[PDB]
């Protein structure tokens, strides 16, 4: 495929804050569920 | 009784439905219903692809059964022949 | 029963398990050798420069790849179906023992002469004797003869469940209404384990199996050490 | 009964830029007004329905 | 396997309407005949509160949750017997 | 008085791996053959065998419902 | 008539990467923590 | 503008609010199951209702009154009826599987026999054969009415299908009325379950498919049909006779054969 | 014009998109299911501490996969895509119809929701065999809501089996037969027909299960006179069709990518691939009682449903030798989809040759219930499905959306899955030879190192999942508009450019019949 150059270039300073944000957007929520799982199985 | 009072579609059909029939009737095919028939597809004898604007895109099947459709845009001009077998197709615009 | 890090079936107790290892063994020389052709031709057809993409004829190639799978099939088939019709074939039992599933446990009833009955429930892990195995113990054991040809019934007063042995190549389901019939031969002494195998709630991990197969004299004991 | 079928196809048709299903005028609205109310709404009431079943409830 | 019937030449509206008036509706005539003379109720049976039958392992969601939806109390027993 | 009764010999009434009417058959003729024995001239121990193939086959709880259903008067078979 | 081209034929904007990528952080986000919120829930109601 | 004969069908709120009025019928009905209330089911079933009515209204309003159906987009419309009634006979045919299931293979909670100890069923020669009568007859009313169509015929049209929509209102008023007779129940095991189950949806496609050719009746008073161009009436008489084949399988199969 | 646009749609590319996003979304969730069952197993012991919760769990992993993650993508996203741009069609036959289809799905998600939310769920398998799934052992309104929401995803796959079978048959050029339409057209209207005629078996039996829970029947129910096997036959007759409705526009998109790639213009042996698939699709419907193996049939019907399992072997490999032989003399562009393409022929047939295994009736006396069947579905289903929609995503992505995806990154995604699913399944053949139950939230001992390994491979393939959000990300970030395409002499969805306009083929193909 051939394509024009990128409007809006994603430099890989740019790239790792996307990564790290997608990665942390579904780690977090459950990482805290899990590390609670004490906390529920207990209730 | 035995009696009428049903309407005909030449009474009431309407929009593109009646449009459809009145072309049937002259013979046309305004509206790409039936496929068309090859010319020899020569230089001379090149096949005429109907266009309401200035490029449209022809599938060739090049032999009879192939499966294989060969796909490509036509457009206004000098005819090109299709990539596959080389059968001329000239654009008549609309 | 299973032991750590095993690969294939547990080593069979009984005849018609041998038959299935040796089947499988066929089936799986089989399996390997065309999951590998078809990796390898992949390989080969990804690894040369040279090229050929104008139309290819398929009718000829295409009378090799219908034959030659048919022909496997049907020597899969064969050995397959042999071992089905021997574990249907007449076997004439000496002892009828019934199984009904619950939840979560197994009772045993053996009423051709006495009317005995027990429940089977698994040991929890915190009264296990030491050296005993998590999960698979139970407090009463279906005591069986060895050397003889038994017949199995099994059925539910509840849910589905299954009455499985792998070694003794063993699994009827248990279903409410119904009587399914099964055979057992041990060809040897020992403790023999097995796990409900449908599911059929929350402690469908909790229901095992133990054959406790004996000699027939101790069986014959054993009987009559329950009136 | 008489045949008014071409006065409806006159009204159908005419340019006013309507959607099919407001061009026989303010009724249609009404009606989809009404329907889309209770549609919504009514998932609203399911989704509370929900939630008051998803806790015990003593 | 077309009958004892037998009349085309062009199938249509007259042939159909004929059927319907020369066979279908005598048809349903004799049969509503036949039915409104087999009518008049039946001795209704001994109950015996077998176990597969007035099954119950829900009650019904209108009610007293006991009855079926269209519950006859002259022929229709509940798990106890018939209705006072 | 033959005997030397082992367990229930196969049936090839009954020849698939579902035995339910195997059960249910001789639960039957059992109690079919017990009720005619009750006629002048007879002993139930005609009936052994059904009684012996029975209670080899059936679980204890059909056994026991289908008894409290003879005496129920529920008991859906004919006997 | 509607807006064409790339960027134009989708029910949400991509023209700030970083509200894109906020906005597909929640989304996508919101889907794989529910089911350990349903799971938490569960374990929690008794 | 299109130079093809296909029908691009204006943006439409009918599909929403139809996905929308199943969520509240199934929640509806899980509601009045388990927690008392009717209230879900009510509000679903209405909004259904206005949702076929302004979908097929719609479509009217695209063919009849703007001439949307060409012969390509009628063509189209055939196969998707046959296609909905195939799936239909699918459905139909689970519910035979189960009543054969359980017929052929009486366990001995029934008594090990069929019917059932303690099932005494209806007669098939009393009013399940006169039920019979009514919807074979329908079958020859609507090809009448269909072929007076055909021929221009409006007055024997009108006639014909009153005639077939009367005979389904029979049948269904019959079904009614032996319902409350039947001295079993759907609670009367696998017999009343199968019974009931069964014949029960077939009343319900009976209403739908009296409701359709109802639709038709008054679409033909206000002169919509041409006498070449009555997909709506043909869709009808399909489904109609699909209603009664399913209804001669019912009664050779379970009032029959079952009895 | 919001609303208008995407809650009012009668677009097939605007509805197909709607369906990729919606499957996407579902395959998060499915995913999330994935990853609390293998923490369960990831060491010996409970983690939940509550089985019930587990077999919740397991049976919305299950049910969320097959039919909000892997249908929609399949079937409603790049079927509504692709089909009418194959054909040169202005849209489907039922432009209205097809949006309700779509819209029936987040009704239907939501009741599976709620299935879970209230009460302690449907810890049933996706199977949902009474009794365990009746009134006694699931009292409540769990159940009943996963009942209503097969329901729901039913309808929408039949009304939409209707529309795909009316639009493909009706809506070709006049020039066009059968026999001149793309594979990927034939696989949608064979998995259609496979629908058509399956689901309302499936509505029937969940209906009685309905009413054997609500109304007091006695379908399943012994003491009426019942049977549970009935469902079970009702269920499976649906269920293996299913099997291969999930498989079959998979095999459609594959066979475009191998050709594709490969520089070909077509896939060898056109005519064997529609023979195959319309004998998959055949044979589909006469198997299903190999799901039931140990329910206690005769040893007869157990020879049968043995043999007429393994011939579906023979139109398979067609399939799969005509693959190699469209790569056989290509000129290989070693593209991210062409990896997909590739790693989907060879999984694919290791889990169809562990189904051959399970095919012979009496080794599956052993394997029935066991991890070994669990292996066999990921490979042949979850990866063959998950493989040919990652394949076909990456290399359609820039038609739909006008962008290009980063080529080197999509390669490292699957290098990432490719490790990550085979550390999972595989080692679960072991456990199923050696006995492992499947549905089971703890094992004994001897099973913990093949468990542990197949946790720890779970997680692999979560990164990859991640990595895949990232990579969407960056290429609608970047914005790298495509200007062509190679192959579009036989490659008609891309002759309108990226994406295409909204309205396509307004002015038909011209296709002459010489
Ligand atoms: C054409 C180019 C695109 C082609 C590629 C397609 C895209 C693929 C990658 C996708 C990459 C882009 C991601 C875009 C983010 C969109 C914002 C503020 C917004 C926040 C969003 C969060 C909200 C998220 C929704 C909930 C109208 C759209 C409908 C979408 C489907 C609904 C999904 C869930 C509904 C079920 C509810 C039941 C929950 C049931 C739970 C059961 C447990
Ligand atoms: C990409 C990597 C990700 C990382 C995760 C793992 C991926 C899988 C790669 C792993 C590379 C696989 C190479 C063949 C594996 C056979 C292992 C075995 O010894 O199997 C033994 C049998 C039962 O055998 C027995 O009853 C006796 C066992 C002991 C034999 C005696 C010797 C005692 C010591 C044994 C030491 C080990 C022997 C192994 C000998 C080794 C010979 C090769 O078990 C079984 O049937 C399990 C078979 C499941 C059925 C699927 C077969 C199709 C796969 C063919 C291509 C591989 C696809 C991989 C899937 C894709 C791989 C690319
Ligand atoms: C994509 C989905 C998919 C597909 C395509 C298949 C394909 C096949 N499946 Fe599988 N199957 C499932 C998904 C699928 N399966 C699921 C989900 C279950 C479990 C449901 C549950 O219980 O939850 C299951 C369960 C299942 C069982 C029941 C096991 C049990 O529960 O005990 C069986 C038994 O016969 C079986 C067999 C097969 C066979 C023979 C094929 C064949 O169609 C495979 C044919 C392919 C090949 C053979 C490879 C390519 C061929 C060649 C290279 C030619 C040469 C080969 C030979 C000569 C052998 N499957
Ligand atoms: C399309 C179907 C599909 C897919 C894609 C998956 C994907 C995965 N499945 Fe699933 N699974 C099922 C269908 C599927 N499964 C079914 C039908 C069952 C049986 C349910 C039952 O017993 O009732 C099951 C059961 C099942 C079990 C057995 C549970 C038990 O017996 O107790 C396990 C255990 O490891 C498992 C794990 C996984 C994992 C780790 C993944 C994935 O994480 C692998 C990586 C794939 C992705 C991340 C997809 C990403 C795509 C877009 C985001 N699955
Ligand atoms: C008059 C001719 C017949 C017309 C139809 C009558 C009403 C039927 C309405 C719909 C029928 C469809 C569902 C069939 C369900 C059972 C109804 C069976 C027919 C019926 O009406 O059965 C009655 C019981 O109704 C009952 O339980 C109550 C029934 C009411 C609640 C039904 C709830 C279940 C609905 C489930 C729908 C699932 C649909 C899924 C479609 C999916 C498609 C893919 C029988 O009455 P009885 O007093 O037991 O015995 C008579 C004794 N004198
Ligand atoms: C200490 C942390 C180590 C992190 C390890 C990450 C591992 C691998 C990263 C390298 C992968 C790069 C893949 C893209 C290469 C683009 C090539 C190309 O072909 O782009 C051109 C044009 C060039 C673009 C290069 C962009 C590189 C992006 C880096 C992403 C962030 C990873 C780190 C995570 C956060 C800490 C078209
Ligand atoms: C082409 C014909 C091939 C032969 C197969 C079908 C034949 C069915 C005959 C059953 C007759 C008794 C045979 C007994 C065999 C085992 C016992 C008994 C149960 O029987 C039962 O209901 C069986 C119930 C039916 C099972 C299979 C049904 C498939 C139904 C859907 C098929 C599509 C039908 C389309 C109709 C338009 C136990
Ligand atoms: C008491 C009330 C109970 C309520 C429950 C359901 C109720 C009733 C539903 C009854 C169905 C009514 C359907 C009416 C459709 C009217 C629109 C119509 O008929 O539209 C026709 C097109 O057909 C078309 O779309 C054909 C459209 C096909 C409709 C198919 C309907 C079957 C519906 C089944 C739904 C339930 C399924 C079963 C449940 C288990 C329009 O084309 P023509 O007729 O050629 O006209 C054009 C000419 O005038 C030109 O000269
Ligand atoms: C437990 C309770 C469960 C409840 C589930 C409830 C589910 C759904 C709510 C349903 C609401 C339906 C609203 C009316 C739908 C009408 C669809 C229709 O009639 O679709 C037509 C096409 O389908 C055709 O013909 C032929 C097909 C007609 C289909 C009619 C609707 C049937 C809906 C139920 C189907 C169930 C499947 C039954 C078998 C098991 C027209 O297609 P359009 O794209 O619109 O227009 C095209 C234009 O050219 C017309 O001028
Ligand atoms: C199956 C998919 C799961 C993949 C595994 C996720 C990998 C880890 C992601 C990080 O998750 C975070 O971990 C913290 C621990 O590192 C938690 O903080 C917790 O622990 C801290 C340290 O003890 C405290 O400071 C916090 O307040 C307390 O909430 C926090 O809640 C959680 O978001
Ligand atoms: C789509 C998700 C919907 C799932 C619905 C599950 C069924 C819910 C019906 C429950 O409604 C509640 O019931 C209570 C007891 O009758 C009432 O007091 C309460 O006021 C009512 O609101
Ligand atoms: C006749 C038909 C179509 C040929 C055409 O018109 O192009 C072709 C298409 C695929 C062919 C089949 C497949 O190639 C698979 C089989 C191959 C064997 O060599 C013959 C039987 C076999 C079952 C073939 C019979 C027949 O030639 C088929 C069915
Ligand atoms: C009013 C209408 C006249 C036809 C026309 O308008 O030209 C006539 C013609 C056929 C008539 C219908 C048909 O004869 C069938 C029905 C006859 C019943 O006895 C009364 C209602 C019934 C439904 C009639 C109502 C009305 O008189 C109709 C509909
Ligand atoms: Cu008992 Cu699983
Ligand atoms: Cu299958
Ligand atoms: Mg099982
Ligand atoms: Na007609
Ligand atoms: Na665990
Ligand atoms: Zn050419």
């Amino acid at each position: 495929i051939t394509a024009k150059p990128a409007k809006t270039p994603t430099s890989p300073k740019e790239q790792a804050i996307g990564l790290s944000v997608t990665f942390l957007s579904f780690l977090l929520p459950a990482g805290w569920v899990l590390y609670h799982l004490d906390n529920y199985k207990k209730s | 009784a035995s009696g009428g009072g049903v309407p005909t579609d030449e009474e009431q059909a309407t929009g593109l439905e009646r449009e459809v029939m009145l072309a049937a009737r002259k013979g046309q095919d305004p509206y790409n219903i039936l496929a068309p028939k090859a010319t020899s597809g020569t230089k001379e004898d090149p096949n005429l692809v109907p266009s309401i604007t200035n490029k449209r895109i022809v599938g060739c099947i090049c032999e009879e059964d192939n499966s294989t459709v060969i796909w490509f845009w036509l457009h206004k001009g000098e005819a090109q022949r299709c990539p596959s077998c080389g059968t001329h197709y000239k654009l008549v615009p609309h | 029963m299973a032991y750590p890090m095993q690969l294939g079936f547990q080593d069979a107790t009984s005849p018609i398990m041998e038959e299935l290892l040796h089947f499988h063994d066929h089936t799986l020389m089989i399996v390997f050798l065309i999951s590998s052709l078809v990796l390898y031709i992949i390989s080969l057809m990804l690894t040369t420069k040279l090229t050929h993409t104008s139309t290819m004829d398929a009718q000829e190639v295409e009378t090799i790849w219908t034959i030659l799978p048919a022909i496997i099939l049907i020597l899969i088939a064969l050995p397959s179906l042999r071992i089905l019709y021997m574990m249907d074939e007449i076997n004439n039992p000496s002892l009828t023992v019934k199984t009904m599933g619950h939840q979560w446990y197994w009772s045993y009833e053996y009423t051709d002469y006495e009317d005995l009955s027990f429940d089977s429930y698994m040991i929890p892990t915190s009264e296990l004797k030491p050296g005993e195995l998590r999960l698979l113990e139970v407090d009463n054991r279906v005591v069986l003869p060895m050397e003889m040809t038994i017949r199995m019934l099994v059925s539910s007063e509840d849910v589905l469940h299954s009455w499985a042995v792998p070694s003794l190549g063993l699994k009827t389901d248990a279903i409410p209404g119904r009587l399914n019939q099964t055979t057992l031969m041990s060809s040897r002494p020992g403790l023999y384990y097995g796990q409900c195998s449908e599911i059929c709630g929350s402690n469908h991990s909790f229901m095992p199996i133990v054959l406790e197969l004996v000699p027939l004299k101790y069986f014959e004991k054993w009987s009559a050490s329950m009136l | 009964f008489e045949n008014r079928v071409a006065e409806k196809q006159k009204l159908f048709q005419e340019d006013n830029g309507l959607p099919v299903h407001l061009k026989g005028g303010a009724t249609d609205n009404i009606l989809y007004r009404v329907t889309m109310t209770l549609c919504l709404g009514g998932t609203l009431y399911s989704l509370y329905c929900l939630g008051w079943a998803s806790f015990p409830h003593k | 396997a077309s009958a004892a019937k037998g009349d085309h030449g062009g199938t249509g509206a007259r042939t159909w309407r004929f059927l319907t008036f020369g066979l279908a509706l005598p048809s349903v005539a004799l049969c509503t005949l036949n039915s409104w003379l087999h009518s008049g109720h039946r001795e209704r049976p001994a109950f015996i509160p077998y176990h597969h039958l007035r099954i119950r392992t829900k009650p019904f969601s209108w009610g007293d949750g006991n009855h079926t939806f269209f519950h006859n109390p002259r022929v229709n027993p509940l798990p106890t017997g018939y209705e006072k | 008085k033959i005997k030397n009764y082992q367990t229930a010999p196969f049936d090839s009434r009954f020849p698939n791996q579902n035995q339910t009417r195997n059960c249910w058959q001789n639960y039957l003729d059992f109690h079919r053959c017990e009720k005619a024995m009750t006629a002048k001239g007879g002993d139930v121990s005609v009936c052994e065998w059904y009684r012996r193939v029975y209670k080899s086959l059936c679980p204890i709880s059909w056994v026991s419902t289908w008894d409290d259903r003879r005496a129920e008067g529920t008991f859906p078979g004919k006997i | 008539h509607y807006e064409e081209g790339p960027g134009k034929n989708i029910p949400f904007s991509v023209e700030n990467k970083w509200r894109l990528l906020a906005m597909m952080t929640l989304f996508f986000g919101s889907g794989f923590a529910a089911p350990f919120f349903i799971v938490r829930h569960q374990l929690l109601k008794k | 503008h299109q130079t093809h004969a296909y029908h691009m069908v204006n943006p439409s709120p009918w599909p929403l609010t139809g996905a929308l009025s199943a969520l509240l019928m199934t929640s509806g009905l899980t509601m009045w199951f388990h927690f008392n209330s009717m209230t879900l089911l009510m509000i679903g079933l209405t909004t259904n209702m206005l949702t076929m009515y302004q979908w097929w209204r719609d479509v009217i309003r695209e063919s009849t009154f703007q001439g949307h159906h060409t012969p390509a987009v009628q063509k189209g419309l055939r196969y998707g009826m046959i296609l909905f009634i195939i799936s239909e006979v699918l459905f139909f045919t689970g519910f035979f599987w189960a009543f054969y299931h359980s017929s052929l293979a009486p366990t001995p909670e029934l008594g090990g026999c069929w019917p059932p100890t303690g099932i005494h069923p209806l007669n098939p020669l009393e009013v399940p054969l006169l039920n019979t009568s009514v919807l074979l007859a329908s079958g020859v009313s609507i090809t009448w009415a269909h072929h007076s169509l055909m021929e221009g015929d409006r007055k024997h049209m009108l006639q014909a299908l009153f005639i077939t929509i009367t005979l389904g209102v029979y049948f269904t008023l019959l079904q009614a009325s032996e319902y409350y007779e039947a001295p079993f129940t759907i609670s009367d095991g696998v017999y009343g379950s199968t019974f009931f189950v069964a014949t029960g949806f077939h009343g319900l496609h009976v209403i739908i498919g009296s409701t359709f050719l109802i639709v038709c009746f008054f679409r033909q008073l206000k002169f919509h049909f041409t006498s070449n161009h009555h997909f709506g009436f043909e869709a009808a008489a399909w489904y109609w006779h699909f209603v009664d084949v399913v209804w001669l399988f019912l009664y050779v199969s379970i009032y029959w054969w079952g009895s | 014009m919001f609303i208008n646009r995407w809650l009012f749609s009668t677009n097939h590319k605007d509805i197909g998109t709607l369906y990729l996003l919606f499957g996407a979304w579902a395959g998060m969730v499915g995913t999330a299911l994935s990853l609390l069952i293998r923490a369960e197993l990831g060491q010996p012991g409970t983690l939940l501490g509550d089985d019930q919760i587990y077999n919740v769990v397991v049976t919305a992993h299950a049910f969320v996969m097959i039919f909000f993650m892997v249908m929609p993508i399949m079937i409603g996203g790049f079927g509504n895509w692709l089909v009418p741009l194959m054909i040169g069609a202005p849209d489907m036959a039922f432009p209205r119809m097809n949006n309700m289809s779509f819209w029936l799905l987040p009704p239907s998600f939501l009741l599976l929701l709620a299935s879970s939310m209230v009460e302690a769920g449907a810890g049933t398998g996706w199977t949902v065999y009474p009794p365990l799934a009746g009134n006694l052992a699931h009292a409540g309104a769990s159940v009943d809501l996963t009942i209503f929401s097969l329901h729901l995803a039913g309808v929408s796959s039949i009304l939409g089996a209707i529309n795909f079978i009316t639009t493909i048959i009706n809506m070709k050029p006049p020039a066009m037969s059968q026999y001149q339409t793309p594979l990927f057209v034939w696989s949608v209207m064979i998995t259609a027909v496979l629908l058509l005629l399956s689901l309302p078996v499936l509505a029937a039996g969940i209906t009685m299960l309905l009413t054997d829970r609500n109304l007091n029947t006695t379908f399943f129910d012994p003491a009426g006179g019942g049977d549970p096997i009935l469902y079970q036959h009702l269920f499976w007759f649906f269920g293996h069709p299913e099997v291969y409705i999930l498989i079959l526009p998979g095999f459609g998109m594959i066979s475009h990518i191998v050709t594709y790639y490969s520089g070909k213009k077509e896939p060898f042996g056109y005519m064997g691939m529609v023979w195959a698939m319309m004998s998959i699709g055949f044979l589909g419907f006469i198997v299903w009682a190999h799901h039931m193996f140990t329910v206690g049939m005769d040893v007869d019907t157990r020879a049968y449903f043995t043999s007429a399992t393994m011939i579906i072997a023979i139109p398979t490999g067609v399939k799969v030798f005509s693959w190699l032989a469209t790569l056989h003399g290509g000129n290989i562009k070693w593209s991210p989809a062409m990896m997909w393409a590739l790693g989907f022929i060879f999984l694919f047939t290791v889990g169809g040759l562990t189904g051959i295994v399970l095919a012979n009736s009496s080794l599956d006396i052993v394997l029935h219930d066991t991890y070994y069947v669990v292996a066999h579905f990921h490979y042949v289903l979850s990866m063959g499905a998950v493989f040919a929609i990652m394949g076909g995503f990456v290399h359609w992505f820039p038609l739909f959306s006008g962008y290009t995806l980063n080529d080197t990154w999509a390669k490292i995604h699957f290098a990432i899955m490719f490790v990550g699913v085979n550390m999972t399944f595989f080692p679960q053949h072991f456990l199923g030879l050696s006995g492992m139950p499947r549905r089971y939230s703890d094992y004994p001992d001897a099973y913990t190192m093949w468990n542990t390994i197949s946790s720890m491979g779970s997680f692999i393939s979560l990164t990859a999942v991640m990595l895949m959000v990232f990579i969407i990300w960056e290429a609608f970030a970047s914005k790298r508009e495509v200007l062509t395409v190679d192959l579009t002499t036989t490659n008609l969805e891309w002759l309108n450019g990226c994406p295409p306009p909204y309205h396509t083929f307004e002015e038909p193909t011209y296709v002459n019949l010489k």
